[PDB]
């Protein structure tokens, strides 16, 4: 059940929820600096 | 960007999400037909530009979105709209 | 002053307050953005700043600044305005 739900589906989907506040009190970033197109 | 510049990275993002080389790509292939990507690969290809590029697609966009040079023209529309 | 010579006392205090190198200071560079410096850290600029240059930068004008040239350009309106 954890491995195939919880692992799975549950623990990544709060991940995305929280955002940056899920690495708290490490402050990180939703995304990175945005980058341009390359060649 | 330029086209030219849209198509490498997009192609790239493709590779990632389902194998397809970035030199198999063209503005000609389909994504459901061609490159046979469902609604729910075609959604990993429009987050991963939103978290590199910043394009992000919803569900009913891609749906509409067909084929490589109709996605690599709405991007450009945006760039265009600038 | 010059240009540069605003950059260089800032780019001074951004690697103490934030350690971030100076090669990374540039004027088209965010502080929110690209720096990646929060509100709180770019007060802290301004309070070295007044104590060391004078150049005291209020609290209303540090949330309009966006980019390091935004910031360049009011300390320049501060030389200007002295």
């Amino acid at each position: 059940f954890d491995t195939l739900v919880v692992r799975s589906l549950m623990t990544p989907s709060i991940a995305t929820l929280l955002g940056r506040w899920f690495w708290w009190p490490q402050r990180v970033r939703e995304r990175p600096v945005p980058s341009k197109w390359p060649t | 960007a330029t086209q030219e510049e849209i198509i490498a990275g997009l192609a790239e993002i493709i590779e990632e999400v389902t194998g397809i080389e970035p030199s198999e790509v063209t503005p000609e292939k389909s994504f459901v037909d061609d490159l046979d990507i469902d609604s729910l690969s075609m959604v990993e290809i429009a987050v991963q530009t939103e978290d590199k590029y910043g394009v992000k697609i919803p569900d009913e966009d891609l749906a509409g979105l067909r084929t490589v040079g109709d996605v690599v023209a709405y991007i450009q529309k945006l760039e265009e709209e600038n």
